[PDB]
């Protein structure tokens, strides 16, 4: 049922912190699709199904993100001040993306929309790609990814300094342990994008390329990490 | 005296239950008796002494002793006969001659650990 | 977390009529982690701060094992330094007790010493080979040591099969880190007149006799 | 109480995946009625009460939906990744034809108006109905209809390929199969009517009017 066999789950009661945090994964997931234009015509219906692509992959994302925060939940039962603080950090920043997730999913669904060759409709409604713009794009969704994984890596540590008051047998305090360093692991991807975006070392294009493809580069660090527990 | 021979990996203890309550309504003795390599220890001591009144085996070993003579014919009722599943009947026949009563379908199957194991091969 | 937050918060549990700290102040095992927690400078800091909550009446004078364990049971007490040992008696006890780490002191950790419980063969035996039997095929055993568990915890048992049991006791967990911030004890000799070198030593600074710096001069020696 | 007295029901309490859910579908049924304007005059009023008919017919489609939704996490109570995914697969779906549904109820509820003589408003309205915008119609609410009904038989597969992990009596695996096959069975008329659409047979509206009928045909058909 659970991640681990040796994990014992305080949190299998569903409590307020849950409750109020699975309307907002719903609210923003929800109005991401239904932030949309309701069809009053054919033309309208056929434009909107376009839409489906950047949707799906929206809506993967913010899953991924509802998994972490149920698994946390689910493991420790927390319910403290300092939790709550930096839930909220999480749905705060969670909620301000949701929207410029939209956008760059509707933009990237374009632009691979021409590669493959499925469609070829105009970038011009984007509005100008310059590499400032493009610089800022990775800048700003790096920034969102960084942090999102930062408190993750938080509520965890919060977990471990707590771990006396929560029973924690070795086996938890392992994963607990190793919980935050995968967060942390997950967090060090953006963080290292942002950082080479913002000094920008070619003065050019290439600096946008480099950084987008060190999100291709998670899947081998991952691996070692996995295989490092195992 | 009423002796039955049944392994020692089934529930002689409840089959002795059973002979208990016989006992009591008929006044019978019911001893269960599960000795070592029964299956051919049978056709030996019930070919020449006594051994058993009512041997308990797998089906299979059975025709091999309905071949040799060592059981008797079984001829129930049809409200009795009529209690059972008609296919578990077709596994104590040989010969068109019931040769046992049919108790239960055994099979083996792959018993896990859910805490060692949770999803098993 | 920290040696030195206790008189605070003996401060506070003084005005509802409860103590914040009670351990055995006699037996020096006990009063070692917090005077080796730095170290010389580290154990005239460590056992100043052990004679100074004394002197400010945060603990008795005369605190021993049985007044402490009885404290900490009777639910007077809020905190108790002791071994896997003491457990059952809390458990016996209506006390909702947690085990963890030792309190750090100047920041760095204080550091418990580790100790093996060992069974030894007299050499004046006549059943050598008689103990050697009940130690291996009885004692030293699966069964065995759980036998002695269930009466008092052994602790973090030297049987590799037990293993997984150990590793699912929370208070497990908590010993083998304050064990991993300690160090064991070399067998040597010594270490006799070491430890009544040291039993002195706080007995003397507790009860007010002899001065911090003047204690650990007549224990170098 | 429940659908079976046979089965016993894992699911009873409340989970995250649940509690997540239903938020979902209210958020669904209560954003198709609430994306409406706020009536600031008497005819923007008339004008959203004849929205009711499509939206009574939107919001019966999505509780049937939710109902299954419902019985499934009761059953079985799962919460595993696969379950995740597979439940994430059918919330965005069903996310995607909300107002695609808004749009159908509206189109239908007036060429229904039409014929029965309660209304005589135009279907210009909707933007040319040529045979490929009709076509394209019934390839798009029959590709839905498929792919939620297909994500329930592949839910109640997992729960079977985690029978024994679930303690599945005979009744209970005889019911998750017949579940697999009620589903595959719902699936199979929107992929009817979808292939033919696609392959278009006639090559005009006889094609289309096939499409819808087939659904009229739910209960006979299977
Ligand atoms: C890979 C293949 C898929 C490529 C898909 C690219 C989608 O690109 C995106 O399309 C939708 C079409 O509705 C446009 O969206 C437009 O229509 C929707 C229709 O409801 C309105 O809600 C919105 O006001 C308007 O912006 C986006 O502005 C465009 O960026
Ligand atoms: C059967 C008889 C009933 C037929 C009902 C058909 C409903 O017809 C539908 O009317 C509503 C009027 O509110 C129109 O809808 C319009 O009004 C509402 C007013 O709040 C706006 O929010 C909506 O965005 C706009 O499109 C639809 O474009 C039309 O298709
Ligand atoms: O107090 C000094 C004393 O400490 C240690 O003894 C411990 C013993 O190891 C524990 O098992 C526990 O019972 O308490 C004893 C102290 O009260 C040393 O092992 C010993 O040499 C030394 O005298």
């Amino acid at each position: 049922v659970g991640l681990n066999p040796n994990f014992s789950f305080r949190g299998k009661q569903q409590t307020r912190i849950e409750t109020f945090s699975d309307a907002v994964f719903a609210l923003a997931i929800a109005l991401l699709v239904l932030s949309s234009t309701i069809p009053e015509t054919f033309e309208d219906l056929w434009a909107s199904m376009r839409d489906v692509i950047p949707f799906a992959i929206c809506v993967a994302l913010i899953i991924v993100i509802w998994y972490q925060h149920y698994i946390f939940f689910l493991k420790y039962g927390l319910q403290d001040k300092v939790t709550i603080l930096l839930n909220t950090i999480l749905l705060f920043v969670l909620l301000v993306y949701v929207y410029p997730l939209k956008f760059l999913a509707r933009f990237l669904s374009e632009i691979y929309g021409g590669i493959f060759g499925i469609i070829e409709t105009d970038l011009s409604r984007f509005g100008e790609y310059s590499h400032q713009n493009l610089k800022l794009l990775m800048v700003n969704y790096g920034l969102g990814a960084f942090a999102i994984f930062l408190v993750f890596s938080l509520m965890y540590w919060r977990a471990y300094k707590m771990k006396s008051l929560l029973d924690l047998n070795s086996y938890e305090i392992f994963d607990t342990k190793s919980s935050i360093i995968a967060n942390l692991l997950m967090c060090s991807v953006p963080l290292l994008s942002l950082i080479i975006t913002l000094i920008d070392p070619w003065g050019n294009f290439r600096t946008t390329i480099l950084s987008g493809f060190l999100y291709f580069l998670y899947v081998p660090i991952m691996i070692v990490f996995g295989r490092i527990t195992s | 005296k009423l002796v039955i021979w049944i392994n020692g990996d089934k529930g002689y203890n409840g089959l002795a239950e059973v002979g208990k309550k016989f006992e009591k309504d008929t006044g019978i003795k019911v001893t269960v008796e599960h000795p070592d390599k029964l299956e051919e220890k049978f056709p030996q001591v019930a070919a020449t002494g006594d051994g058993p009144d009512i041997i308990f085996w797998a089906h299979d070993r059975f025709g091999g002793y309905a071949q040799s003579g060592l059981l008797a014919e079984i001829t129930p009722d049809k409200a009795f006969q009529d209690k059972l599943y008609p296919f578990t009947w077709d596994a104590v026949r040989y010969n068109g001659k019931l040769i046992a009563y049919p108790i239960a379908v055994e099979a083996l199957s792959l018993i896990y650990n859910k805490d060692l194991l949770p999803n098993p091969p | 977390k920290t040696w030195e937050e206790i008189p605070a918060l003996d401060k506070e549990l003084k005005a509802k009529g409860k103590s914040a700290l009670m351990f055995n102040l006699q037996e020096p095992y006990f009063t070692w982690p917090l005077i080796a927690a730095d170290g010389n400078a580290g154990a005239k800091a460590g056992l100043t701060f052990l004679v100074d909550l004394i002197k400010n009446k945060h603990m008795n004078a005369d605190t021993d094992y049985s007044i402490a364990e009885a404290a900490f049971n009777k639910g007077e007490t809020a905190m108790t330094i002791n071994g896997p040992w003491a457990w059952s008696n809390i458990d016996t006890s209506k006390v909702n007790y947690g085990v963890t780490v030792l309190p750090t002191f100047k920041g760095q950790p204080s550091k418990p010493f580790v100790g093996v419980l060992s069974a030894g063969i007299n050499a004046a035996s006549p059943n050598k080979e008689l103990a050697k039997e009940f130690l291996e095929n009885y004692l030293l055993t699966d069964e065995g040591l759980e036998a002695v568990n269930k009466d008092k915890p052994l602790g973090a048992v030297a049987l590799k099969s037990y293993e997984e049991e150990l590793a699912k006791d929370p208070r497990i967990a908590a010993t083998m880190e304050n064990a991993q911030k300690g160090e064991i004890m070399p067998n040597i000799p010594q270490m006799s007149a070491f430890w009544y070198a040291v039993r002195t030593a706080v007995i003397n600074a507790a009860s007010g006799r002899q001065t911090v710096d003047e204690a650990l001069k007549d224990a170098q020696t």
